[PDB]
């Protein structure tokens, strides 16, 4: 059901409830916890992206100076867009339990795209690293300001899995 | 090779088991055995956000 | 704007060029006023969340069982109303008067809330926090989120916005 | 008062840096005011379950 809407890429939604949802959660591992882990990402998407791009810049203000990777509103906006694109492909990898769509539709050829535009790899890797850390805290419900109410228990396998998807991004950025 | 359309999978998680109901709560999928629960996925273009771009430029030095 | 406010159907009015020059000519501090409005509306989600959160943290009886904002349903209605009010205040600052705020948002609101049992002290405090937050954003004195504008003094616009919040509080 | 849950959504546009999109042309004349526009529309303010849940879980954290 999800593969079809990814492949059509036409904006129409797939809705999974009922028996289909019961089956989905038995097919993936840790199914109910996985729903919560996904929500921990997507419900915080704007927070994750803003904080990561902001941290990339605060650690290297050369990025916002003339000739810098995010100088001008145009380039900052493209960078915030990309961070959200990446985050959302990570979120879908966590929903589906694999990275195939992330690797094929988002990452394949991305280093060369960035190289030829001079999108700086160190800043990019750092934005990804900050998103990775932020997502880890949200999945584990250990963020300092925003909390998620869920049944108590352990989500460290899911947190590790999400971290591995970020590592695939890092290894694609080079 | 990667896509070039700026589209990404937008995943939404719905848990309405507390009972609060809106128009969208009914009719989007069968709910058998999973009352109040739904996963939605669609592919959407990620649009530029001028307000956020301007905010980051002005604010990034404040944690 | 009066046409789109009265039709209330979602069709937008777009004011540029000579129409925008005229808009600014007939209000005080026209360019600064645009920036002051942006300082509110571009932060609307921040302002509303922080104000309702502060209303509750200072008075958790509001989120006790059967309290004013207990249950997601009631919390969501309260966040909605805080945004409604904030947006009518923002439009008052754009247009330079409170007529639409008073007529479309506030007239009869006291009785509406009293009959629903929506607490007056909680409402007052949410409004007071939004008032303070807006004042900082207009003056660009917030701790985290900043607005880049030409340097100067927006005290008059800040006081005008505060007066619109005072009209809400009175109601 | 109205009872439609609608409020005036004011948007301020300042595109004087030259970054434009499809929406940047055709909505109004720009004579004498390049890159500048005020947009107002009446929109229903919708309930936000994610924010409601967040506030209930997080309000004690400034
Ligand atoms: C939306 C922001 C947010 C809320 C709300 C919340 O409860 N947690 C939030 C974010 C969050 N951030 C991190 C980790 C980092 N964030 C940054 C960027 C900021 N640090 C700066 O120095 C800076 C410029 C001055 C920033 C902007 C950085 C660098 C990190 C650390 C990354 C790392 O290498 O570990 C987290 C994870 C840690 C935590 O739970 O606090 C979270 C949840
Ligand atoms: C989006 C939030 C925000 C950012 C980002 C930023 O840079 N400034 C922001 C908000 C902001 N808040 C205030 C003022 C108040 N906020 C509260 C609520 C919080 N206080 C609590 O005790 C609490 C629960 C633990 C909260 C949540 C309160 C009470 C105030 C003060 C209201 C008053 O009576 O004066 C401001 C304005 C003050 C400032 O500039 O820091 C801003 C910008
Ligand atoms: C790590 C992510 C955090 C954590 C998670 C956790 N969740 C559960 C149990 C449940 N979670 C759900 C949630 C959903 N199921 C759905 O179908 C949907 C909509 C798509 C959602 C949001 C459900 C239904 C359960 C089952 C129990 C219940 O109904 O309340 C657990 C318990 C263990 C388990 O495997 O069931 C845990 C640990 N908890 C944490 O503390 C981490 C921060
Ligand atoms: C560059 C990529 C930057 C960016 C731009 C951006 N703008 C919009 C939307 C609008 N821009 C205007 C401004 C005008 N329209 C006009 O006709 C005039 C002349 C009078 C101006 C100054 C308007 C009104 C809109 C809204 C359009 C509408 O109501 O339908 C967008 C959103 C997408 C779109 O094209 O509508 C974007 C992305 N955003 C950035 O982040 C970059 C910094
Ligand atoms: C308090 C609000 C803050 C502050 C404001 C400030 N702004 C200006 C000058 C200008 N602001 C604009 C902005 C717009 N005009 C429009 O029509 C629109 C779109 C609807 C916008 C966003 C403009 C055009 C100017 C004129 C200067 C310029 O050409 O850029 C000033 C300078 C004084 C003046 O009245 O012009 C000030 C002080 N400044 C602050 O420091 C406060 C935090
Ligand atoms: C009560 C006012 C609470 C609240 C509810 C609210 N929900 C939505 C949107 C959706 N809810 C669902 C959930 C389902 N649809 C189904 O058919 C099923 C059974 C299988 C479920 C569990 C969905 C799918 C949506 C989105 C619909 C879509 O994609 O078009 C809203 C938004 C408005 C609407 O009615 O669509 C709201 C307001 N929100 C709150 O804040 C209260 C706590
Ligand atoms: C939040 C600070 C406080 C709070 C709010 C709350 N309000 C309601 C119910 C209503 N609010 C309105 C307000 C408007 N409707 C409009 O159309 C407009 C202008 C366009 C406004 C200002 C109305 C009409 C209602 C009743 C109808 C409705 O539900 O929408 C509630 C729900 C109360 C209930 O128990 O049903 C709540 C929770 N509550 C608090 O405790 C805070 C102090
Ligand atoms: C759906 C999958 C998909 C992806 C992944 C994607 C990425 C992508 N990012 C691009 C640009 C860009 N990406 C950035 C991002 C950044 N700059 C920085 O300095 C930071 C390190 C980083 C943010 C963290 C920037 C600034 C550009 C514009 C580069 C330029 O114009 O010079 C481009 C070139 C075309 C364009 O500008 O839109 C592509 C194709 N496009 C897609 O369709």
């Amino acid at each position: 059901a999800f593969s079809k809407v990814i492949t059509s890429a036409d904006g129409k939604a797939a809705y999974v409830g009922g028996a289909d949802l019961q089956a989905l959660k038995k097919f993936v591992s840790d199914g109910n916890k996985r729903m919560d882990a996904v929500n921990a990402i997507v419900s915080n998407a704007s927070c994750i992206v803003s904080d990561a791009v902001s941290g990339m810049v605060c650690e290297n203000p050369s990025l916002i100076a003339p000739n810098g990777g995010v100088y001008s509103n145009r380039k900052m906006a493209a960078c915030l867009r990309d961070a959200e694109i990446i985050l959302r492909y990570v979120s879908y990898s966590l929903l589906s339990g694999d990275s195939s769509v992330l690797e094929d539709r988002c990452l394949n050829g991305l280093k060369e795209t960035y190289s030829s535009l001079g999108v700086p790899a160190a800043g990019n890797a750092r934005a990804v690293a900050i998103m990775k850390a932020t997502v880890n805290s949200f999945i584990n419900n250990t963020a300092q300001q925003k909390k998620l109410s869920v049944p108590s228990g352990d989500c460290s396998a899911l947190a590790s899995e999400a971290g591995g998807y970020f590592d695939k991004v890092t290894s694609a950025i080079g | 090779k990667m896509a070039k359309d700026s589209k990404a999978p937008v995943v939404e998680i719905f848990d309405e088991r507390d009972g609060c109901t809106s128009a969208g709560s009914t009719g989007k999928a069968s709910d058998a055995g999973e009352k109040g629960l739904l996963v939605k996925v669609s592919m959407q273009k990620v649009g530029y956000n001028a307000i956020m771009a301007k905010s980051v430029a002005a604010s990034y030095m404040n944690k």
